[PDB]
């Protein structure tokens, strides 16, 4: 009836306005968003790539577009706003054809058809570069970091991505050097240049003040087994009601619980990372402390982080209570090191032990967890882009503009398909001409100088080249150093088609109650 | 209180089936066009549905006509298979046919007895094109493969259709009738590899085996048992309480311990290694479960027990104070396996048989969770094919030679039902036409000429709108077991003929 | 389908040039412009893209779409 | 001018040509019930209508659509007589197809398609359903008695049809195998009865200028004429209206009796007992008549003395431009004679054999120009009954006959043309409802039970109105002939093809 099409229609219409709302991107564009929410509580944002998962939206398919937003930074890493300003590239088109009497089904392999040749375009602008070059690993993280957070600490991040993923590179043009893979930990302190990578396994722990391990020998932890003492695990038949015998069950929990400690100790542990669960207190303070009475590093209630890496790395289970002693399950430990510089931060160091060929474990510090976030979302898409040239080996033009290259040689496939679709494919071959010129949307006065061309600036260029979005002058639009695996931009295509393909089946009324 | 009459009671019959009629069609047949179910109601979110269920329950129910139609074509699915269209979509195409015929007004009893035997003139002309590919047990299992080919289509899947296409079949074939699922144990997980499917052999679990009891466990004796613990075990002496006061907060936190430690003692002298409890411990009592020598592995299921319990011997039973009153199902081994971040445990000792076990991967469960109701619904009509084999080959094909000839049976046979049979006959070739559009073909030609066409003794050439082309519905393998096009005629036109005998919704 | 059979001739374009066979204004099931025997001078379609190209530009033709008020009345 | 788009003006056709469809469906058959004639902008005088023609004549409709069924009617109502209020009905019951089909996607292109062929389907059918009946004179006797009278079923007046009917066979009866309606001279006189209404044998005039001229005569030469008298024609006898001179006005008169003698002489010469004028004659020229032997009839009616020229071997005096030069009129018997309670002249020995006059007595005049509106559409029907002697079986029986046969031609065509061939025989299943449910019975009983019978196939069992249930049609008289069916098949889908093409309407109204 007509409960699908207008639905539908907003469909392509709410999530066209935020995604319309989307291009201002690639650096300085429009003014900043100091943001009162629709509650009204106010917020500052900046450089939209991460706005985009920030962005709170409702409305079925405007909701679906910050779903979708992830959906380039899920796997990638890298230009997380290419499937989302390509997220109203398709709805330009779904207007016109649900209106040219093409049926949402011929609309929907559109997306295909479309999506099929136009990463088949993509490859033939991607040009293959070395999966394991130290270069395609640094300038793809330096031209991202350059583009992220850091672009001084990218000379630090770059290597240390590049050495993060060379360690755990598994040489690839397919899927290798996972994020479950590469540990990145913060620590408080430090520099970013302190921010060190670490190729042993580096546990990030609340450890228990200092005069503990920072030396070698020890048996690492994560263990769930609490201390069996009086008045722990054990029955006190001494009654409370009195103050003397109200303190006579605490001496006796106290003084026991030391021994249990020295055994922990015994089992060659200077580290335990204890469950975040409580047996009945689990470790009590009074055992936690006997605990660092050992130096033995402890925390209870540890990160579930600590928890499966420590598994995947140094390959640990939990080790039974200290008077039934352990099955030895925690993994081999040797140097057990918390670095204190200038004793910020409790850090717990792994240096050598069970590895999977794999878990890089680096530290990102700073003086705060800002400066550290500084670098570790910095490092991480660092990371990311390498990973994404891990995973794809090669580099295209960044930002949006090979799109506009696409643009242009898809509407030829408009031809050499010569089906219902290829209008399709028509009407949205030429509507990857848009981000370009609408990333530019927001700034200022005199507007339209930037729009045409950025059309025209590939479509004078031939199928060749036009300027770059992020970099600016004429040029090839490929080759900048703004530059991005073929993934990305695959990515996003095959992202986008999909979300907005399901809103052609969108259709009627239906709520869940 | 109230009393809906005549005309809004045959209206409002009309208003929430025909609806919800018109959800789950989009989808029915073949596919050129899906269904999308918004969630605004119980999140912020959004379900792609393919599943009449999904849209019927989802949906809540407050019409007398949108109560029923979900409450029967439910059930139709629940037995014959993708029955939630069945009932909801026919009975509201003829819901919309009652309409004329109420609206022109023909006394009900036509319109009653009309398509009464109508449906059957539709099931008797169909009943025709129904035939048996059960000829041999390769071309039943072909016959499997088409029908259960043709159930799992319409329905959201990636690979799991590829899986249980054979799958259904494998199911029904070696049990021999049935379709159904006691030989093939889904339990389904979030894997790795996305559209893949394998065979479990024995069954697995979760779980990481830490502190004193060993992460492996090896030459398994499978020790079935229902008695279990959670954190403590209460039983006579293990109901105590010692607390009157604010005294014994602090004892009674100790004994709590020792009801951790006391039913360790009565498996022990079962003495069985491998002790299966449903229940789970908390890790300290793991390490006293560690000490016993009888292994505690922690939270079983019962699927996996019902799977050793065919090929093993072993069972699951009651009254147990001994390992003597349960069967023992003999395992190879029991490790502890790291999937992922997650770690697993797995059983062993058989290698497929009489039952099976299958484990899902993927992302998410909507991927995995409607393929084991398509494979339901072919199980549905699985059951269906091997007592009637009969491959009626459909996509309207079958259902508007039903519409060509119930007219023959319109025309002359019935006196005033004539008008009727037409008209059911009507909604017969009617969702050929709303499945024409979606994979854009003329309607008209393939629901006018090609119904006529194909009723010529052309009910191989039908309709399968991928495309908007006709094409042989055996090479297509568009068909089911014809019982499948039986029973929903019958509770569609009934669930269409129930609200059209209702002249009065009385509502208190 | 003024797409499909658009279509149908696109692909007979992305086949054949200069078609004498081209859609149907006789409204048949084959599509011949020569066997549908769709007659046009090709002056007059020369004539006709020339006359009908030509209107849309003249709605351009000075700046001035300034009107007293009235530019229909 | 405002450019109709498709549903704009389609709708516009439907609502209006539909309805025009249903208050003339409303007067479909003889229990079509009766329609009180409200007149749109004059004449609230009301007769009340069987027919629905009269509507499309009284009441004029704005919707141009509309404005097309009524010529149409009157195509109908005047070439073919019978098939009107019918002609109307098919198309709007082919509307109501189109209702759906326009707004069901399908383009009225197609919708004409199969209604092109579709037509001669049910023609064919109705081909199949024409049998000659009327192959022998007493068959074309009561042939003619079937569909003459037939013609005067629905319309309003089919008491007086008994003694009518017999009339307007007999004269066809004398027709024999050459229809001449001319040579049947139509009367309508009041005076009698209305069972007092005649036919003549010869020709007539209702004129009688009196008994001053000679009544009946024998042999006689009837001068046909436009011929003046006070009128001052041709050919100077005494001088006509002119001023010539001081006194020429004066000797108009006296030369004009002269004149006006003279043309006696001139007309008289003609050797003619009888005078026939179109025009006046004046008294002294009159009564010269009268005293010549000749009967002068003045301004004796136009198509009488057409007639009179046709029947009776008469040439007109060119007005006088034949003083003495213009054939006569040759009939050996002047009677004047009293039909009803006028004395009229009737002349026999007219040349045509053929040659009657039908003297329509009104007592009163309603019901005699009801009687002539009554006669002609049967003539009508009964000329084309002579040419094709032969029957097609009425009240749904060829109907529903033809819907089966054509619905199961949609049933083996059925590509884009059963879309139109389906909603086709649809209507030919569809008018049986109409007059069973002027009958006030259920067509869905008869109907689709009309269906069955006519699903077997059938001549006989057929709607009959006036059971109001499925009777036979065996030539009962309800059996209709070929003639109108034909007429209608192929006039009746014309206005929904017509407007088919044009839903684009351009109103500068």
């Amino acid at each position: 009836r007509d409960k699908p099409a207008q639905i539908r229609f907003s469909n392509i219409s709410a999530a066209k306005a935020v995604a319309d709302a989307i291009r201002t991107s690639l650096g300085p564009k429009g003014m900043d968003k100091m943001i009162q929410d629709g509650k009204g509580d106010v917020t500052i944002t900046n450089d939209g790539a991460t706005i985009l998962k920030q962005m709170q939206v409702l409305h079925p398919a405007a909701r679906m577009l910050v779903e979708l937003s992830k959906a380039q930074d899920i796997e990638a890493g890298d230009g997380t706003t290419s499937v989302v300003i390509i997220a109203g590239s398709l709805l330009d088109s779904c207007t016109k054809l649900l209106q040219k009497g093409i049926h949402p089904t011929i609309i929907s392999e559109s997306f295909q058809k479309a999506l099929e040749k136009g990463i088949e375009i993509l490859t033939d602008m991607s040009r293959p570069v070395e999966l394991s070059d130290r270069e395609t690993l640094l300038n793809s993280a330096t031209t991202s970091l350059n583009s992220k957070v850091v672009s001084q600490y990218s000379s630090l991040l770059s290597p240390m991505s590049v050495n993060a993923v060379m360690k755990v590179i598994d040489p690839a043009t397919a899927t290798s050097v996972d994020l479950r893979d590469i540990k990145i930990v913060k620590k408080l302190g430090g520099t970013i240049d302190d921010c060190e990578l670490v190729e042993g396994l580096v546990l990030t722990q609340k450890v228990s003040n200092s005069g503990i391990t920072r030396v070698e020998k020890a048996k690492i932890g994560l263990i769930q087994f609490c201390l069996s003492a009086p008045k722990t695990d054990m029955d006190n038949q001494i009654v409370v009601s009195d103050y003397a015998q109200m303190d006579r069950v605490l001496r006796e929990e106290r003084a026991y619980i030391l021994n249990l400690v020295k055994q922990i100790k015994k089992t060659g542990c200077n580290v335990l990372l204890i469950q975040k669960s409580i047996l009945r207190d689990a470790l009590s303070d009074l055992a936690l402390h006997f605990l660092n009475k050992m130096k033995i590093m402890v925390i209870k209630d540890i990160e579930r982080e600590d928890i499966e890496f420590i598994c995947k790395t140094i390959g640990t289970k939990p080790v039974a209570h200290i008077d039934q002693f352990t099955a030895d399950m925690l993994g081999s430990a040797e140097l057990a090191e918390e670095v204190n510089l200038n004793g910020s931060g409790k850090l717990l160091k792994i240096t050598g032990c069970a590895s999977p060929g794999k878990t890089v474990t680096i530290v990102v510090r700073g003086s705060n967890k800002l400066v550290i976030e500084e670098a570790e979302r910095s490092i991480h898409d660092a990371l990311c882009v390498i990973r994404c040239l891990v995973k794809k080996r090669a580099l295209i033009a960044g930002g949006g503009a090979p799109e506009i290259e696409l643009a242009l040689r898809l509407t030829e496939y408009s031809r050499t398909l010569s089906g219902m679709e290829s209008y399709c494919v028509r009407a949205f071959a030429d509507a990857m001409e848009v981000i370009p010129s609408t990333l530019a949307e927001n700034a200022g006065l005199n507007p339209i100088s930037t729009v045409t061309e950025l059309r025209n600036r590939h479509a004078q260029g031939e199928k060749t080249a036009g300027i770059n979005v992020r970099k600016g002058g004429i040029s090839n639009i490929l080759e900048e150093l703004v530059v991005q695996p073929l993934l990305v931009s695959v990515s996003a295509l095959t992202l986008a088609t999909e979300t907005v393909r399901s809103i052609l089946k969108i259709d009627d009324v239906v709520n869940t109650r | 209180a109230d009393e809906e009459r005549a005309e809004t009671a045959r209206l409002t019959s009309f208003i929430g089936a025909i609806a919800i009629g018109d959800l789950v069609k989009s989808t029915l047949g073949p596919k050129g066009m899906d269904k999308i179910l918004l969630s605004s109601g119980r999140d912020a979110s959004l379900m792609v549905t393919n599943d009449g269920a999904t849209i019927l329950k989802n949906i809540g129910v407050d019409n007398p006509a949108a109560k029923v139609l979900v409450d029967m074509s439910r059930v139709q699915d629940d037995e014959v298979g993708d029955g939630t269209t069945s009932v909801t979509v026919l009975a509201a195409e003829l819901l919309r046919e009652a309409e004329s015929l109420i609206a022109k007004k023909i006394h009900p009893q036509t319109i009653i007895a009309g398509w009464r035997e109508a449906t059957k003139a539709a099931r008797e002309a169909l009943l025709s094109s129904a035939v048996d590919h059960g000829s041999d047990e390769v071309k039943f299992r072909q016959d499997l493969m088409n029908i259960a080919g043709t159930t799992l289509s319409s329905k959201l899947l990636t690979h799991h259709k590829d899986h249980f296409t054979k799958l259904a079949v494998e199911a029904v074939l070696r049990l021999k009738g049935s379709g159904n699922l006691e030989a093939i144990h889904i339990i389904k997980k979030l894997g790795g590899s996305l559209a893949d499917s394998y065979l479990d052999e024995g069954f697995l679990l979760d779980k990481k085996i830490g502190v004193n009891q060993p992460k492996r466990i090896e030459n398994a004796k499978i020790l079935i048992a229902n008695t279990g613990m959670d954190t403590d075990k209460i039983k006579i002496f293990g109901s105590r309480v010692r607390v009157d006061s604010t005294a014994k907060v602090a004892e009674i936190e100790h004994a709590e311990k020792e009801k951790m430690k006391e039913k360790v003692e009565r498996i022990l002298k079962h003495g069985i290694n491998c002790f299966i409890n449903r229940q789970l411990i908390y890790n300290y009592p793991e390490q006293l479960f560690g000490a016993a020598g009888v292994m505690a592995i922690e939270h079983a299921d019962f699927a996996g027990v019902e799977r050793l319990a065919l090929v093993t011997g072993g069972e699951i039973a009651s009254t147990f104070d001994h390992p003597e009153l349960v069967k023992l199902g003999s395992c190879k081994l029991i490790e502890e396996v790291m999937i992922g971040e997650d770690k697993l445990i797995h059983f062993s000792g058989v290698a497929l048989g009489e039952a099976c076990t299958i484990v899902l991967r993927g992302a998410t469960q909507q991927i995995l969770d409607e393929a084991e109701r398509s494979l339901h619904d072919a199980l549905c009509v699985l059951a269906q094919t091997v007592k009637d084999s009969r491959t009626v080959y459909g996509g309207g094909c079958s259902e508007m030679l039903m519409a060509h000839a119930v007219t023959q049976l319109a025309n002359r046979t019935p006196g005033k039902e004539a008008v009727a049979m037409e008209s059911y006959a009507k909604a017969l070739r009617m969702l050929p036409t709303i499945i024409a559009d979606n994979a854009g073909y003329d309607s008209a030609d393939l629901v006018a000429q090609l119904r006529a066409a194909h009723s010529e003794g052309n009910t191989t050439a039908g309709l399968d709108m991928r495309e908007g082309t006709i094409g042989d519905m055996a090479i297509l393998g568009i068909t089911e077991s014809f019982q499948v096009k039986r029973q929903v005629l019958l509770s569609a036109a009934e669930a269409a003929e129930v609200i059209l005998r209702v002249d009065n919704i009385i509502k208190a | 389908n003024p797409i499909q059979t658009m279509t149908e001739v696109r692909a007979r374009q992305v086949k054949e040039m200069n078609p004498a066979l081209g859609i149907d204004c006789l409204h048949k099931g084959t599509n011949d412009m020569k066997q549908q025997h769709v007659i046009e001078t090709l002056i007059g379609k020369k004539q006709q893209i020339s006359l009908a190209t030509q209107m849309v530009r003249m709605i351009l033709k000075i700046d001035d779409i300034r009107k007293p008020g009235e530019s229909e009345e």
